[PDB]
């Protein structure tokens, strides 16, 4: 079945492709934007994980929604996630982004936001460590070890 | 070309393309807002369209003190 | 029946409301819509895939905080689906594509998947379960499509009769496929009458029929407002968007209306037109 | 007993100012929905704007019709600016049901909302 | 007494009683209180019509400079007619020395819109307007800022409660974000905590 | 006291003034700024290799929200509400009953990880030292149902370790 060892080898090697270095965009509002300029800093790395932070949304990988978001931030917050190309992914970091938090019980505040963007990697802490938040991206990128696209397609 | 006739035809008809009013029906003393049925609301709506059909601004007093077709055709032929 | 199934409250991100609904598909168009409704509703429905889990993951947030529940199936095996059936209020059936592939024809999914879902779920005791068709899908000629849809009618019908067996016309939307067709032309004119139903419409139908009861056993037939030419339709389409094989086909085929069985009027829903929708959602044009 | 009021004299100002108010939203209304690439047509949202006038016309009390006027004012400013998004316009409107109904029996069926 | 309690200047405290006597003795035509606390912070309570004449006087006179503003709230009080207190906080660059302008006022009837001697009160007076709804007359601009454009409601109120009444959520039906009544995923507890036993014995009112 | 700065003027001797110039024409304090860049190149970095060196810490960091038990007993825990009743999100949910024996317990003890700002109030106001903040901070969690913890969960991760809870208290039950 060389057709399917084709098919295996060739989405290993695009799916390491896509994990390897997924430079994201900060958005970042509130101290959680902090934190991870203190994953940026010179002890926890980025350069090592191909990781370029980058304020470019056109580009975006993957995007780490941090900070506390509000009623006001949520149709811009959406309307930066959707001129994005359709491969991405979505960190949601922070007690307060995902599942509301402190301040959960408050109005003008999105009860986290799942409400708004889908999530695929959630890290909670205040702030998340950025030795966590670094373990989170880890993870992420062992989702992307795991995703059979290429698979589905042939057997489809 | 503009004589008080000519513009009474035009607001007849402009009257005419009002769809709430049932019917037209037209006087020199019609009085459109208590004797037909309508309302301050629409009052304010059938001045300020004879505003966006021929002309002039039509300020806020002039628009409250007309209430009436014919004394909307003196007062336009009073101010065009 | 227990509780947690009788609804609470009012409506809406994680009241608990009445049904609970295993849907098959859902990954495609009118049943992410669905589950778009019945979120609104404030309903848990499992759903299995069998693609990659980033479809299901943009799908994902539509419900509240693990409302809805994603599993597997597959084509081939009872003992996932009965496992994906095993506790279910209501189930619906919705699967098609429509061009053949490799594995799958359009025999043997419309013939073969309702055949044993259908099997496990008389098995297992469903109720109000509800099976989606193309309307007008005849023993006649023209399409495999048609006519595999026809014996997968004959088999709801048959085994497990009570069912809702539903049937739109062809649906319009935000992500139609013939309109989307009539924008990646080229050309070719042709005549056929026809009438289009938006989808939301149709899928509010389908909420509205499965959380109400004593509706159940007849087939359903949804029904377009306007009812005229395909190529007056497709000048509307060029004049609105401001530019001058087996889907032509089967939009050629066949467009009429079935005195027999009843349709939007035993319901209660509003239509909403094409002209309305269409404007609404023919964006995408020069500037 | 001794109160300010705000513009009002009797009501014949406050019938002016909402009339002038009420002809400042009607050369409001096909602006915005052409800037902001709405999809609902003029009639329907003209409508919901008399429509929304319509439900305070109960209020005599004329330092509160002053300070109708002037809210009315404010957000005629932020909508006729690009300060106001899609969101709040739509937000405005009831497209999302809510089809909640004052029915007795209705209110009986899904119950404890008496 | 002395270790590990703050102690005080009763120097100060008599600067300021003298300070607000004088103050009191020559704007007769609007002083209700000048009242001084134990560590020498002044407050003088004021009729809301001598809000321009009182400020114009305050920011000059070269006997209290007071040039720097600062906050403006009208602290929520019920159990009152008058339920809004307007906070003029006022500090002086050449004396050092902190007054509180406290005016008085009710829901409906605006006071005299500082801004005309106060530019920092231009925002201040913009933020007291969206959160209460207190008016002011012979304003430049009023807005609604520091809240939702489409949420009304003038939140810090006490008849506002802790939750908003709408909350967002998206939805693919109608392809946007949509604002619905408030369904809380959890009760937002309330602890009786205003525990008996009276703990402060010079505070005590006089109950009927 | 204060010493403030930019009180000088350029002086007019004509040394100063062509060393001023030479720095305008000739580009000097840059090529300074980029020796000292240089400088910093040639030391060595100070990273951290993530996955296999981890970053230190302290013995009282407020990781896991971990549960502690009696040597060879039972629960620790009384449900006596404190860490409730301190909780500034309101994250614990405490609805106790007793049991067949006779000494008071739980039904239902649920942290919420999306609520919990990790202060440490738990952990001060607990009298018997039920819960307490954990070690490791791995939490990661791709779904939204899986952050909400039970008591039977914080049980099994009381019982995934004790020892280093024990150790970290042991060695500072004497500050707190
Ligand atoms: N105008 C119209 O389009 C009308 C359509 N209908 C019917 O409505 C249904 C839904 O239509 P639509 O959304 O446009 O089409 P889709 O193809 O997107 O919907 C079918 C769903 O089932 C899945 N599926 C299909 N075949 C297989 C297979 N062999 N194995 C596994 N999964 C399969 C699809 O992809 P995946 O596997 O990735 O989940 C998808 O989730 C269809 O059955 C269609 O006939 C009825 C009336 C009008
Ligand atoms: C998209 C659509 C755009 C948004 C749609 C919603 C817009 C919301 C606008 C809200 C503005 C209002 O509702 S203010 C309504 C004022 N109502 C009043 O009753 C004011 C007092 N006036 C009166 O009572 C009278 O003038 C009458 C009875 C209203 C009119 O009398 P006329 O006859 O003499
Ligand atoms: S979770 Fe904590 S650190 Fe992050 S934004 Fe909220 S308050 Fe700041
Ligand atoms: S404070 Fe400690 S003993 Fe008391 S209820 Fe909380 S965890 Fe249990
Ligand atoms: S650390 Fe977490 S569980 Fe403990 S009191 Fe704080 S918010 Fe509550």
């Amino acid at each position: 079945s060389r057709g399917e060892y084709v098919v295996a080898k060739l989405d290993d090697l695009i799916n390491w492709a896509r994990r390897s270095s997924l430079w994201p965009m900060t958005f970042g509002l509130a101290c959680c934007a902090v934190e991870m300029m203190h994953m940026a800093a010179p002890r926890y790395d980025m350069d090592r994980f191909g990781v370029v932070f980058r304020a470019s949304p056109r580009q975006s990988d993957v995007m780490i929604v941090a900070g506390t978001l509000t009623n006001k931030m949520a149709p811009a917050l959406r309307k930066v996630y959707d001129q994005m190309p359709e491969p991405r992914y979505v960190v949601s970091m922070g007690s307060c982004a995902n599942g509301g938090g402190y301040y959960h019980y408050s109005y003008s505040v999105v009860r986290g936001c799942d409400r708004i963007v889908p999530v695929d990697i959630y890290v909670p802490g205040c702030p998340p460590t950025a030795e966590a938040l670094l373990y989170g991206i880890l993870q992420l990128q062992k989702k992307i070890k795991r995703e059979k696209r290429l698979r589905i397609w042939y057997r489809r | 070309p503009l004589t008080l006739e000519g513009i009474k035809d035009r607001v007849l008809y402009v009257l005419k393309l009002y769809d709430k009013i049932d019917p037209e029906k037209l006087s020199v003393n019609s009085h459109f807002m208590k004797d037909l049925g309508l309302d301050s609301l629409d009052q304010v709506e059938i001045i300020m369209a004879m505003e966006d059909e021929f002309g002039f601004e039509i300020p806020d007093i002039d628009a409250e003190k007309l209430m009436c077709p014919q004394e909307i055709v003196d007062y336009i032929a009073d101010k065009k | 029946l227990h509780h947690a199934v009788i609804p609470h409250g009012k409506g809406g991100r994680s009241s608990v409301s009445g049904i609970v609904a295993t849907v098959f598909g859902a990954t495609g168009f009118l049943g992410r819509y669905l589950v778009n409704h019945l979120g609104r509703m404030g309903s848990q429905v499992i759903v299995p895939y069998r693609c990659e889990p980033y479809d299901t993951m943009h799908l994902r947030p539509m419900g509240d905080l693990g409302q809805i529940i994603f599993m597997d199936w597959n084509g081939r095996d009872k003992d996932s689906i009965r496992r994906a059936v095993e506790h279910s209020n209501v189930v619906i059936n919705l699967v098609g594509r429509e061009w053949e592939t490799k594995n799958f024809d359009f025999e043997d999914v419309f013939v073969k998947i309702p055949q044993a879902i259908a099997q496990v779920s008389k098995e297992a005791g469903v109720e109000k379960f509800i099976h989606i068709s193309h309307l007008n899908a005849d023993i006649k000629s023209s399409s495999k499509y048609l006519r595999n849809k026809a014996v997968g009618e004959k088999e709801v019908r048959e085994t497990f009769p009570e069912a809702t067996i539903i049937k739109p016309a062809d649906i319009f939307g935000r992500e139609d496929r013939f309109l989307n067709y009539f924008a990646n032309i080229r050309s070719l004119g042709k005549k056929t009458v026809k009438q289009p139903v938006y989808i939301v419409d149709v899928t509010k139908g389908i909420i509205n029929a499965i959380k109400d009861p004593d509706a159940r056993g007849k087939t359903f037939a949804f029904v377009g407002p306007n009812r005229y030419l395909l190529f007056d339709l497709v000048q509307y389409v060029f004049a609105v968007a401001h530019r001058p094989r087996d889907k032509v086909e089967r939009i050629h085929t066949t467009d009429r209306t079935l005195p027999h069985l009843p349709g939007l009027e035993d319901l209660g829903v509003q239509a909403t037109p094409l002209e309305l929708k269409a404007i609404e959602v023919l964006r995408r044009h020069r500037t | 007993t001794s109160v300010k009021p705000i513009f009002s004299r009797d009501m014949n100002e406050a019938k002016r100012r909402v009339r002038e108010l009420y002809r400042a939203w009607y050369r409001e209304v096909p602006n915005t929905v052409h800037l902001f690439q709405l999809d609902i047509s003029v009639k329907q949202g003209r409508d919901k704007v008399r429509e929304m006038f319509k439900k305070n016309a109960h209020v005599t009390d004329p330092r509160v019709v002053d300070l109708l006027v002037i809210k009315g004012k404010m957000e005629l400013e932020e909508t006729i600016n690009v300060w106001k998004q899609r969101t709040h316009v739509m937000r405005f409107f009831h497209e999302t049901e809510a089809p909640r109904p004052k029915d007795f029996l209705s209110k009986f069926y899904v119950g404890h909302d008496p | 007494t002395r270790p590990t309690v703050r102690p005080r200047n009763d120097v100060a405290h008599k600067q300021l009683s003298a300070f607000g006597e004088y103050v009191a003795e020559i704007l007769p035509k609007y002083v209700q209180q000048v009242q001084v606390s134990c560590f020498s912070e002044l407050e003088i309570c004021i009729h809301p019509d001598g809000v321009i004449p009182v400020l114009t006087f305050l920011r000059d006179h070269s006997n209290a400079q007071f040039k720097s503003l600062a906050d403006l709230t009208a602290v929520d009080i019920p159990t009152r007619q008058n339920r809004f207190e307007i906070v003029y906080n006022l500090l002086s660059l050449r004396f050092n020395s902190r007054i509180r302008v406290k005016t008085y006022t009710d829901e409906l009837t605006p006071v005299e819109s500082s801004v005309s001697v106060y530019k920092a009160a231009n925002w201040y007076e913009r933020e007291i307007w969206d959160m209460f709804g207190v008016f002011f007359a012979n304003h430049p601009d009023l807005r609604r800022i520091l809240t939702d454009y489409g949420f009304e409601g003038h939140p810090f109120r006490k008849d506002f409660p802790l939750s908003g009444y709408v909350e967002l959520r998206y939805d693919d039906e109608v392809k946007r974000v949509v604002a619905e009544p408030v369904e809380l995923a959890q009760e937002f507890r309330k602890f009786d905590l205003n525990s008996p036993w009276e703990a402060f014995p010079a505070y005590r009112q006089p109950p009927e | 006291t204060y010493k403030y700065v930019n009180l000088r003027e350029p002086s007019m001797d004509m040394k100063s003034v062509t060393d001023r110039a030479a720095q305008t024409l000739l580009w000097t304090e840059l090529i300074r700024g980029l020796g000292m860049t240089l400088s910093y190149l040639f030391r060595e970095p100070a990273t951290i290799n993530y996955p296999f060196e981890k970053g230190p810490l302290s013995p009282r960091f407020r990781g896991e929200h971990a549960l502690r038990r009696y040597p060879s007993g039972e629960e620790r825990c009384i449900a006596c509400k404190l860490c409730e009743a301190v909780c500034p999100a309101q994250a614990i949910t405490i609805e106790a009953e007793p049991r067949a024996d006779g000494s008071r317990r739980t039904t239902r003890y649920d942290i919420d990880m999306t609520k919990c700002i990790y202060c440490g109030f738990c952990q001060e106001a607990c009298p018997v030292d039920a819960i307490v903040e954990g070690p490791n901070f791995e939490f990661s969690t791709e779904t939204h149902e899986e952050l909400l913890y039970n008591k039977e969960k914080l049980l099994n991760n009381g019982d995934k370790w004790e020892a280093e809870i024990a150790a970290n208290i042991q060695a500072d039950y004497l500050y707190r």
